[PDB]
Formats: C-alpha cells, structure tokens, sequence
DNA sequence: CACACACT
DNA sequence: AGTGTGTTTTTTTTT
C-alpha cells in the first residue's frame, strides 16, 4: 500500500556510463533552477491549496480502476491514485483535480508495473502452483504406499523418494505442513517424522 | 480417616498379570512394561479400596483395579493386536 | 459416608458422581475419581518410599472437556492446584527462586507443584509445552519431592500431589491402528511413569 | 419517547435482520455476511452457568477471516472507532503488556488486558497469522471457560476474560489459498481454533465481475463525495439497541430444542467422511455455538425465546462457513 | 574520635 | 554559652 512505487537500477549502458561519468567530472572538475525557493513556495503551496476532484476526473478514477482490474489491482491503489491526482492538482496550485492528474498518475504507476501488474508479487498469469504441488505431493505419497509397505513411515525415506523422481529437492517441512492442513479438515490424518494416510 | 490395608493380597494373581504382561512390549504397538506400572497397579488398588471407603483393602475391589489398569493397557496398545491381547486377558478379564 | 460404604454399588455410583456434566465417559469417570481418592502412600526402612499419589496421563481430543473435567476434579479434593502447561516453565511449576531487592538476596518462588503438594494437581495443555519443562516435571514427579541447588538455594520441597495430564493426539484425532507412541508426539519415559 | 418508538418500529419491521448490518459498518464490503457477524457479536450471548462447575462460556468465538487489503481492516477500524471500549491490535506485532495478562512491578501491579478494556467487547485484534503464538497462549486460557491468569509468579489476578473473540485473521502471504481452504491456511493452532466457534470464512479472487460494480463502489465510498451514507440506525440509536437487545435473551423451546438437536444431526451428516458424523468442526463448543448464535439471531428484537427460524438461520451460517475448502 | 552551625 | 552532628557502567550469572 504504497501510493506510487518506484524503481532504481544500477543497469548503466556504455555511452550512459561514458555519460554519467561526464556528470562526475563536471562534479570532480568543481572540487535558471533556484532550488531553495522551492522549499518556501512547496510550504506556501501546501497552506494555501486544498485540491478539490471533479466528476470528470471522478469518471477518469472510475475507468482507471476498472481497466487496472482487467489489464489484479488493490484498494490500496486506488486511494493512491486519488492521492496522485490531488498532489498533480497541488502542482502549479490549479486547485483542483484534472484529468490529466489521473492520467499522469496511472502512467507513472504502469510505468513502475512493467518494472499482469505483478503487485505484491501477484501475477495473474501463473498465480498459483499449489494446486500442482499438493497435487505432486499426493501422488508422491501413494506411489510410496504402493512401495512401501503401511500408510504411515519415515520421512527421510520421504526425503529420498521426492527428490528423485516425483519433484526436485525440497525440504519435508512443506510436506508436513500440508499434512497437518490435511489433517485440519480431517480428510487425512497427520503424524508429527512420519506420513500415515485416512 | 480411612487408609484400607493389603493385609490379604493374590500373589500370583499380580504374578501371572505380569507375566502376561511380557512378551507384548514386543509387539509395535504395545509400550514396554516395567516394575513401576506393577507397582501403578497396586497403588490403583490402594486408590479402589480408598474409594470403597473400608478400612481393609478388598480382594476383589483389587481385582477391579486390575481390570482397569488391563484395559488401559490394552487400549493403549495397536487395535490389530489390541484384539488378540484382549482375548489372551480374556482369562482376566471376566472375573473383574 | 459410612451408611453409603455398607451399601454395594457404591463404587458404580462415585464413577457416575465424578463429572456427571460430561456424558459418557465411564472408564474415564473411573480413573479420574480413583486419582482423586488417590493409593496409599507406603515407606520402606524410612527412607525407600512409594508415592501414594496418582499420575493421570490423558490423551483427549479438542473439544473433549478436558479443562472442563479438571475443573470439576478441583474444588472436589479441596487442595488443588491447576497447570496450564505451556504457561508454566520447568522453573515455575517445580521449584523457582526469586532474586528480592526489597531484602537484597535470593528469595524462594512459589513452585505451583509446591503449590500442587498435599492436593490434587490439575495439569493441561501439557502435549503442546517445553519438553526441558517435561524432563524437570518427569524429575519432580520421580521422588515425589523437588530439589533445587542454584542461586545459593539448595532446598529441597517434597511434592505430594496427584497428577493428572491433558494431551491432544497428533493431530487431534488418536490413530488406533496407529501405535500408541506414534500417536504420542512425547517421550516414551513420561508414559512409563 | 423518541427512543422507545425506535426500537418499537425496529422491533416490529421484517427485515430487523440485515436492516442493522446495512446499518452496522462502512459495508464496502458487498458480502455483508461479516457484518451480520459482526451484528451477531454485538449481540452475543451471555456467559452459562450450569449447575455443576462448568460455567459455559456465552461470549460466540467467531473469525471473519479475510484479506488485509479487502475491508475487513476497515471495519475492524470502524469497529475499534465506534464500538465502546474495545481493544485494537494491528498484527504485526504482539506485546504481552497489551495482551490479556501481563506483569508491571510498582509494589506489584498488573498492565492493562485486552477483555478489561473490552468489558465483554469482542477481541478486536486482526491478523491472528501475525500474532506470536506467545501471545496467543495468553488467550487461549482467556477464551478457555473466561479465565485469565497467570502460571508465573506474582499476584496471578484472576481478571475475567468474559468477552467476546474475533480473531480477523489474514493468512499466509495475506490473500487466501484456495488450495489451503478455511484451515490450515495460518499459524493459528487447532486447539485455539477449536475454541473458535464459527470462521464465515475468506474467499479471495480476481472477481471480474466485482470489477464493475463495487469497484466503482470504493470511489464513490472514498473521495470527494465519500457520501455513500447507510445508517438506516443512528450511532447512538445503535448502541442503544444494542443495550435493548442484550436486556432480553432468547431461550430454547421444547419445538426448538427438538428443532435444534435434528439440526445438529443435519450438521453431522454434514460433517461426512467421519466417524459418529463427527461433531468435529461443529463441535460441542460449536454446538454451544449453535445455542448462542440462535440466542444472538433476533436478540434486537428481544425475543424471550429461542425459535425455529434462529435455529435455520444459524444452520445457515455454519454452511457458510463450512462448505468452503 | 571532633569541627561549623542553631540555638544553649 | 550548651551540645549536638555530619564527611570513607562492568561481569559473570543467571538462563
Ligand atoms: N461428554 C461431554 N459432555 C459434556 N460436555 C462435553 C463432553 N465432551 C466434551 N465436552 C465439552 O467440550 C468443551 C471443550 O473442553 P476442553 O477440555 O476445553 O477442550 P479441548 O479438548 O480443546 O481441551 C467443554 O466445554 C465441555 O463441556
Ligand atoms: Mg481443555
């Protein structure tokens, strides 16, 4: 629940690193823009304007969040892309919401999204493999009991079986904790250590 | 007021119960039996007689201990030999 | 009590007596009251002696009354103590010492088993808590008495108290095919004594 | 006078049920089924006390389990703002001084619980997944039989831990895992949960449809307008309805004491792939759960007596939160 | 033990 | 003038 989410890589291309490093010599050779004015006129700004929407802009937020759901997309986000507005509605102390506001604020935040959206690393496109996993796990489990003898036995045998062919190396401790949640709707018994079946 | 006494005790009733309890720790299902589960035994006695109140400890008051501790054991062990140990007490188990 | 002695049933009676709220039950009844009326303390040459207090291990599902029949075995043997198991430490149940600064040295801290001594001791939630804990109870329990040496204290505090154990079975739900240690996530010592 | 007719005309109205929930909360949520439990909370049920020492607790354990980004923190916040004298916790972190027990020295002295600043409120807390478990302990002997003490040393205050529950608990990574169903999908422990007698549980999906109506929702709800008013009760009148509602408790009937076991039994066969039809999730605290949740059923209208039609909504939302894997 | 204060 | 009264953090040790 960040309002507008940024990224900065250190991914610096030849002629950018011959570039920037010409901006340290500048810098290395020292050792209209007034920057101090802009904190007292920011302070001034910020006394005197109170951002006001506009249903227009209203209706802007209304299909930005609802596209931002199909192109999912959080609550959080969206008072964000209200706070966006109102501070572009701060700059240059308009007073008021614009649509522009939305749209620069939705262009800043997919801007950030391409790095679907993939907030809170939650992609819609292979969202979750838990399914497959447990399905995995299963399956592992009764090609063990067909092996092995009884429903219930070690789990470093487990630990033997999983690797080798039914999943790559993977700790036990995933496989004990879905047994345990098996066991909590009592579709199958738990054990610790050992994996007995219903 | 009342502390029953062992004053009259079967012997080798407890001995034959213990006896039978050996050869079953073997079994996967069943925990091993030591001196102190005998000597559990005869403090569930104790505690029956108590409960009957009298004075003097109750030969067949103890024998209803037995069965209790017996059927704790016995639900304590596998159900795939908890029947064949319950049939083995079986012997026990009918006078209580 | 003596008119009720003399008259015969009276033993089926006590085991319908202990926890009538809690139906069914009846093998459960019978050890909970029989701990409650406790087997006869015995000594040997002075020194050897035989605890006459019972310890109740119970192995019970969630849900099964558990705290709930703890709570009518107290107020019934009138010394009582309650142990939440996980609350409690091998420390504070056992025996505990208490640094006082009022009066400058190392003072004794109630030992709620101290506090169990001469009464009956109510014990739950004691499959979930600190097996170094479970090791100090297995200790206090062995003489029937606590002996602590640590911070100039070297007391020892007998512990007379019947004691009655609350468990859950791995999972929950006991396994009856499943042996019984391997529905017990504890030590094997602790179910031996 | 005014007051009087209020709660006659509230009283007296079909929908008493669900006319509050609109009522109760921001409602952003469209489901509403987490506001009518938070209805039912609010009207609860009062602490049994049984012939024998085992005083059955009356306060209804209830999660409304769902996601932080979706409107439950929002209500809970609605809650803790509104509600009298109730206990916020956030989750990420848990301080046993801000737990039920815990021990300040000078002389000896006790910090403030959670149930002494609830007084019967409901446990407030959100998510429960990100309490520690050494705090949840303190409550789980709170919320066992309304006791609060201390196995350490000190004074140990018994202090009464009569209150209301709702644990509000996110589950791992935040969003639900329908592979992970109601349970299992958190730290909480079994024995904690069995304690919790009903979850309404959390469904958490793309929702495309949602997308269109109640995404339009949240602006309209939060904005400029921010005016999308529904308080068919006023705040005060709420509470004093509230104060009505727990005058008078529903009590069994004989029709609906029958009504209720057929009931249970429906709920066992419901409970299939068991053994007895296992109480098991809907144990005997969940049949307390039941008894207390068809108290809470109609208490606004202060009915003296437990109905059939209490007992068939209660079923209902035990199905709700039951089918749900 | 023995020396500055506050009256003694 | 009676006679009274005041000054010499650390570190293990739990755990
Ligand atoms: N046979 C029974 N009769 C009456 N109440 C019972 C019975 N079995 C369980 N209960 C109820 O189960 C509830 C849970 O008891 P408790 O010991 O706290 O459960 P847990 O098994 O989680 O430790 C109690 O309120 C008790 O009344
Ligand atoms: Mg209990």
């Amino acid at each position: 629940r960040f309002d507008l989410v940024y990224l900065v890589l250190d991914k610096v291309d030849e002629k950018n690193d011959r570039e920037l490093a010409k901006h340290l010599t500048n810098l290395y050779l020292e050792d209209v823009l007034p920057v101090e004015f802009l904190t007292m006129y920011i302070s001034y700004a910020k006394e005197h304007i109170h951002p006001i929407i506009t249903e227009a802009a209203k209706t802007e937020l209304v299909r930005a969040y609802v596209g931002m759901r199909k192109m999912t997309a959080t609550t959080r986000q969206l008072e964000s892309m209200i706070r966006l507005a109102e501070a572009h509605a701060k700059m240059k102390l308009k007073n008021v919401v614009e649509l522009e506001d939305v749209q620069e604020a939705v262009r800043l935040i997919r801007s950030a999204i391409k790095d679907k959206i993939d907030m809170n690393l939650v992609q819609t496109g292979k969202s979750v493999i838990q399914r497959k996993l447990q399905e995995d796990l299963s399956r592992e489990i009764m090609n063990v009991l067909k092996d092995q003898a009884s429903d219930s036995m070690s789990f470093n045998e487990l630990i033997k079986q999983i690797n080798e062919h039914s999943q790559d190396r993977v700790e036990s401790s995933d496989i004990q904790e879905a047994l345990s949640r098996l066991q909590q709707e009592d579709k199958v018994i738990v054990l610790g250590g050992v994996r007995r079946s219903v | 007021k009342i502390y029953p006494k062992l004053h009259q005790m079967d012997m080798d009733k407890v001995s034959r119960v213990y006896a039978d309890l050996r050869r079953e720790s073997i079994s996967t299902g069943s925990f091993p039996i030591t001196v102190r589960h005998l000597e559990s035994i005869l403090r569930i006695a104790e505690s029956f007689a108590k409960m009957r109140l009298s004075e003097f400890v109750s030969s067949y008051d103890l024998d209803r201990a037995i069965k209790v501790v017996v059927d704790s054991f016995v639900d304590a062990q596998k159900v795939s030999v908890r029947r064949q140990l319950r049939r083995s007490f079986a012997i026990y188990t009918l006078g209580h | 009590f003596r008119k009720i002695s003399r008259d015969r049933g009276i033993i089926d009676k006590i085991i319908s007596s202990m926890a009538p709220s809690i139906y069914g039950h009846r093998d459960i009844k019978t050890a909970v009251a029989c701990s409650l009326f406790g087997g006869v303390p015995k000594n040997v040459n002075g020194k050897h002696s035989i605890r006459g207090d019972i310890n109740v291990l119970l192995l019970g599902d969630p849900g099964t009354a558990k705290s709930q029949i703890l709570k009518y075995v107290e107020k019934t043997a009138h010394r009582a103590v309650f142990a939440t198991g996980q609350g409690a430490s091998a420390v504070g149940l056992t025996a505990s010492v208490r640094k006082d600064p009022i009066t400058k040295e190392w003072t004794l801290e109630g030992g709620a088993l101290v506090l169990a001594d001469k009464g009956v001791c109510l014990i739950d939630e004691f499959d979930k808590m600190n097996d170094q804990d479970r090791t100090s109870i297995h200790e206090a329990m062995e003489q029937q008495s606590i002996s602590i040496s640590k911070a100039g204290i070297v007391t020892t505090l007998q512990a007379r108290c019947s004691i009655i154990a609350a468990a859950n079975p791995n999972g929950g739900r006991y396994n009856s095919t499943l042996p019984l240690a391997q529905n017990v996530s504890l030590t094997e010592p602790i179910l031996s004594r | 006078s005014d007051e009087i007719n209020e709660l006659k005309e509230m009283v007296k109205d079909e929908h008493i049920y669900d006319k509050l929930v609109r009522s109760i909360a921001p409602a952003v949520f469209g489901h509403e089924a987490v506001k009518k439990g938070i209805l039912l909370q609010m009207l609860g049920g009062v602490h049994k006390s049984t012939v024998e020492g085992i005083k059955l607790r009356g306060d209804i354990n209830i999660c409304v389990v769902g996601d932080p980004s979706t409107s439950k923190s929002q209500f809970l916040k609605y809650v803790v703002g509104f509600a009298p004298r109730s206990v916020y916790t956030s989750g990420k972190a848990s301080s046993a001084a801000g737990l039920t027990a815990a021990v300040v020295r000078d002389d000896y002295t006790i910090e403030a619980g959670a149930l002494m600043l609830a007084d019967n409120g409901i446990c407030c807390i959100d998510e429960f997944d990100k309490m520690d478990i050494s705090d949840q302990v303190a409550i789980h002997e709170a919320m066992e039989q309304q006791t609060i003490s201390i196995a350490k040393a000190g004074i140990h205050a018994t202090l009464n831990a009569r209150t209301s529950i709702l644990a509000a608990a996110n589950p791992v990574g935040g969003r639900y895992n329908r592979k992970l169903s109601l349970r299992g999908n958190l730290n909480m422990t079994a024995p904690i949960m069995s304690r919790f007698d009903l979850f309404f549980v959390i469904l958490d999906d793309c929702n495309e449809k949602i997308d269109t109506e109640l995404a339009s929702h949240i602006v309209d709800l939060h904005m400029k307008r921010d005016e999308a008013i529904e308080p068919p009760f006023s705040a005060e009148q709420l509470r004093r309805y509230i104060k009505y509602a727990r005058t008078f408790k529903p009590i069994l009937t004989k029709e609906a004491r029958s009504y209720l076991v057929e009931k249970y039994k429906e709920l066992r066969k419901d409970d299939a792939q068991g053994f007895s039809r296992s109480s098991y999730r809907i144990t005997v605290r969940q049949l307390e759960s039941m008894i207390r949740l068809s108290e809470a059923i109609a208490r606004a209208n202060c009915v003296d007596e437990i109905t059939p039609s209490f007992i068939a909504e209660a079923y209902d939302l035990l199905r709700q939160s039951i089918i749900r894997v």
